[PDB]
């Protein structure tokens, strides 16, 4: 339900400096960064499909396959005689 | 001064301009996560 943040009308109140980074903020930053990257490498900003994110995901999936096979053969060496 | 007579006719129309306001949709309302 409630989501708001009215304007503070008190001059003697508290002002919240030194903000952190929210999950929302970091997601928005990652999005705008992927959008700039798309607009630079390609000439798309409509972002209907992002092949760059797919490529990065592909390389990281390769890395995950790597580390998974590694730990798998490791525990295989240990458990088996 | 005055040594020749110029005749006044319809001005050539300026390129079209418009006053019609341009509304913009309000941004999304910050979904959850």
């Amino acid at each position: 339900f409630s989501s708001r943040t009215p304007v503070n009308e008190n001059p003697d109140g508290v002002q919240y400096r030194r903000g952190f980074v929210t999950r929302h903020q970091v997601s928005g930053w990652r999005f705008v960064m992927r959008r700039i990257a798309s607009g630079v490498a390609l000439h798309d900003t409509r972002m209907l499909v992002d092949p760059l994110r797919t490529q990065s995901r592909a390389v990281l999936t390769g890395a995950l396959i790597l580390v998974t096979g590694l730990v798998g053969c490791f525990i295989f060496s240990l458990f088996r005689p | 001064m005055s040594r020749l007579i110029f005749e006044h006719q319809r001005r050539l129309t300026p390129p079209t301009t418009r006053k019609g306001t341009i509304t913009i949709e309000p941004p999304p309302q910050l979904p959850r996560v």
